[PDB]
């Protein structure tokens, strides 16, 4: 190859030829704002970079074609990033989220590798032929750490170091190199952190570092330079280019920097998702976050039960497992103000209301197949609840004050509730019994009400002891209805019939705005307190703080694994009972058909038609 | 640009 030196500065990535020593040219990119960490992939000569202003990781070819953003969510300060050229994996470290993560080079199958007791991981270096990765930490007590490249066997390699940067492996000579930003030194050690040596002690401000053949290269922010010296003696110092202020990173682009082999290089280890290098020449198959590795040690299966919780501009997933796996952002594009969420466990698709767009939208959990279900004539959806058997979304409309019903593919079913003085807000459906529950925020008269799923059999359950009942949940197994009142700052429950009303919690609650049932636990979100909390409906283990310091909480929704055999025993799950619009569970074990308020049931007693 | 400086640090062309 032609050996190239690439460097980031401001919003540009530029290249200097190392055989001509002075030919400088910018990579023709658009949309970069703050270019930071750099790497490349030897097999296709793609370049990769992070951006601290956009909080993204992107890749492109050096002529600017195939510009793609491969990581776009869940980053804060992605200051370290490296390409695993053998397994075709992308690694990065974030000083904001305190995480080291991996994905495929196109961003698929993101997994969190290190997150516990991690204080600002900054500079990252990979050795996939051996199976180790190395990084510096800038938090608390700075240090250089080592782990397997599946995140296991984490150990401290260099304990006595300042904030360090430009961590670089000389793969040929088995040396580590870095700059110390607190002592302004360039140092080297062997792969075990031993045989330490100071390479240069007379540089005022060495920031970035890399290595190629007999030379180390660095940037100096006080000398506004990229410079080069003999990697063992520190001599033969030369100026690669001057008048370059604040160069954030430098990278030697040459195939000799990415050599070697591991099993991942040949058929990805027969791994379905990730092939991760593990120490001394090994490999292990890995899975996206919250997935599990099957008994064949090669294939991954998605989680069957989990918790979803939304913020203003993010939807997250949480699992309750022994590993205490971290929560993960879902990579759903174009969220602006998420107000409410739901999930279809049949087709495994997430649904949400965005009150900036006044839209109901849906996508798969990996963020693909984004689709608009409801859109504007002025609508303003407030809450939504899916009937998974008839395959309908029930949702409340704040502008027109109706309950409207829509098929999962966007075709409208119709409104089932409307009254001049009605203000339907929170809603949850119980298709197992044929009922729907909603809060009704009438002026000076808030209510909790229930009705059949076609709007008939409407009755007020509760009208006293309510100020702003803002969220509803229910559980068929427990046979219970749950609500939060953000004004009275308390959580209540009753039987689904409305009997046995009881306050569950009213202490240390500031602004409860959502709640959900997961097995025997009632979870809720406290917006003002920035917390998720849960309580045990059996009364045995009490009340637990699930996660704190979560800003802009908007909704929470638990997903239990679908019992497919049991699902298909619901009468409305088979062809909607033959009903064109609404299928009602009678309670006789039988089903009758019904219609939205603008249509009439026809003679076949299955079809709805336009009124005479 | 200049987010990194804002966290860890100023230069011109920043703000
Ligand atoms: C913009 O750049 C991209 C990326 O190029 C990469 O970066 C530059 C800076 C150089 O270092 C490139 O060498 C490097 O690959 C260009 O897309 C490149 O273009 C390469 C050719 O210039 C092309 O490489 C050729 O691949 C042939 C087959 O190999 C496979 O091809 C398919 C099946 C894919 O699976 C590839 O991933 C895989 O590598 C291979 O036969 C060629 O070897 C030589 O080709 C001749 C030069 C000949 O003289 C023989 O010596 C021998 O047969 C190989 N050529 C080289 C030079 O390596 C590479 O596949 C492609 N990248 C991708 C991802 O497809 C892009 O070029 C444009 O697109 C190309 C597809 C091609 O049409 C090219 O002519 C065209 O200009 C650049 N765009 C613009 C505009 O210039
Ligand atoms: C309940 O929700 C549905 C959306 O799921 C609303 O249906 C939409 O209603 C509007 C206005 O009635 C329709 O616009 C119409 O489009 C036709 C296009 O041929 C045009 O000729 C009309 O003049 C009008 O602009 C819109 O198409 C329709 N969308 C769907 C998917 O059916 C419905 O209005 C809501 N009901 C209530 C009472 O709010
Ligand atoms: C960088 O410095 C090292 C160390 O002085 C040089 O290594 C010497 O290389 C010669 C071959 O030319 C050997 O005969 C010596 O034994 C080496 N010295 C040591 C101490 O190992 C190296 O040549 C220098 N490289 C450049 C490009 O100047
Ligand atoms: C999948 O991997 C596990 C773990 O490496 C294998 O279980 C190991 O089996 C060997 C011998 O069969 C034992 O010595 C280890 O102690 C086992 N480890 C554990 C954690 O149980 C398992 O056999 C592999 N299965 C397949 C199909 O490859
Ligand atoms: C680097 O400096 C040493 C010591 O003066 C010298 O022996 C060597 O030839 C120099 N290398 C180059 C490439 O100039
Ligand atoms: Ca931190
Ligand atoms: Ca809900
Ligand atoms: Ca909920």
């Amino acid at each position: 190859s032609e050996a190239f030196l690439l460097f980031s500065r401001r919003a540009d990535i530029r290249r200097i030829s190392l055989e001509t020593n002075n030919n400088n040219v910018a990579i023709p990119l658009t949309g970069v704002k703050e270019a930071s960490a750099l790497d490349f992939d030897v097999t296709d000569n793609r370049i990769y970079w992070t951006d601290i202003s956009l909080k993204t990781i992107s890749r492109a070819f050096m002529n600017g074609s195939a510009l793609e953003h491969v990581v776009e969510f869940g980053l804060d300060y992605p200051e370290g990033m490296a390409v695993d050229w053998l397994g075709k994996n992308l690694y990065w470290a974030d000083t904001g989220t305190n995480r080291i993560e991996v994905s495929k080079l196109d961003g698929q199958h993101r997994q969190v590798l290190v997150w516990k007791d991690l204080d600002s991981p900054r500079a990252l270096a990979l050795d996939p032929a051996e199976g180790f990765m190395y990084w510096t930490e800038w938090g608390g007590k700075p240090k250089i750490d080592r782990a397997a490249m599946d995140g296991s066997e984490r150990t401290t390699l260099v304990p006595n170091v300042g904030r360090a940067n430009g961590l670089t492996i000389d793969y040929a000579k088995r040396r580590l190199y870095w700059t110390d930003l607190d002592t302004n030194l360039i140092e080297s050690s062997n792969m075990l952190g031993l045989n330490r040596e100071v390479i240069a002690d007379d540089l005022p401000h060495p920031f970035g570092l890399t290595q190629y053949q007999d030379y180390i290269y660095w940037t100096d922010w006080s000398r506004r330079s990229i410079e080069r010296a003999n990697k063992t003696s520190g001599q033969n110092r030369t100026i690669i280019q001057g008048h370059l202020d604040y160069v954030m990173d430098i990278l030697v682009f040459h195939s000799s920097r990415q050599s070697g082999w591991n099993e991942c290089a040949s058929s990805n280890g027969h791994c379905s998702h990730l092939c991760l290098a593990v120490p001394v020449g090994g490999f292990v198959c890995g899975c996206p976050a919250h997935y599990s590795l099957n008994a064949d040690n090669r294939t991954c299966s998605a989680p069957t039960t989990f918790l979803l919780f939304s913020q203003k501009s993010a939807i997250n997933r949480m699992v309750i497992d022994e590993q205490q796996s971290p929560d993960i952002i879902l990579p759903i594009h174009s969220l602006r103000n998420v107000r409410a969420i739901d999930y279809d466990p049949l087709d495994k698709q997430l649904y949400w209301i965005d009150s900036r767009q006044n839209m109901i939208r849906k996508a798969q959990e990996d963020g693909s197949q984004g689709f608009t279900v409801v859109v504007s004539l002025e609508i303003q959806p407030y809450d939504l609840s899916i009937d998974i058997y008839s395959r309908y979304i029930y949702w409340t409309c704040e502008a027109t004050n109706v309950i409207n019903v829509t098929r999962l593919d966007g075709r409208s079913v119709g409104v089932v509730l409307k009254g001049e003085q009605d203000r339907p807000r929170a809603i949850v459906v119980n298709p197992e019994k044929g009922y729907m529950y909603f809060t009704n925020l009438q002026e000076r008269s808030p209510k909790i009400e229930r009705a059949a799923l076609d709007g008939t059999e409407r009755e007020v359950l509760f009208f006293s002891g309510l100020s702003k009942p803002i969220a509803l949940a229910l559980d068929s197994r427990l046979g219970k209805l749950f609500w939060a009142d953000s004004d009275l700052r308390r959580i209540e429950s009753s039987d689904l019939s409305g009997a046995n009303r009881i306050v569950l919690e009213d202490s240390n609650i500031l602004q409860p705005v959502g709640l959900t049932v997961f097995e025997n636990w009632l979870y809720w979100i406290d917006k003002q307190q920035q917390m998720i909390e849960k309580i045990d409906m059996t009364g045995r283990e009490g009340r637990t703080k699930v996660q704190a310091r979560i800003a802009q909480l908007s909704d929470i929704h638990a997903v239990k694994e679908l019992n497919l055999q049991e699902y298909r025993q619901h009468p409305c799950a088979q062809d909607n009972g033959g009903c064109s619009h609404i299928c009602l569970v009678k309670g006789d074990g039988t089903t009758r058909c019904s219609c939205p308020m603008h249509l009439v049931l026809l003679q076949d007693e299955l079809s709805c038609g336009e009124p005479p | 640009g200049c987010r990194w400086f804002m966290k860890w640090f100023p230069p011109h062309w920043c703000g």
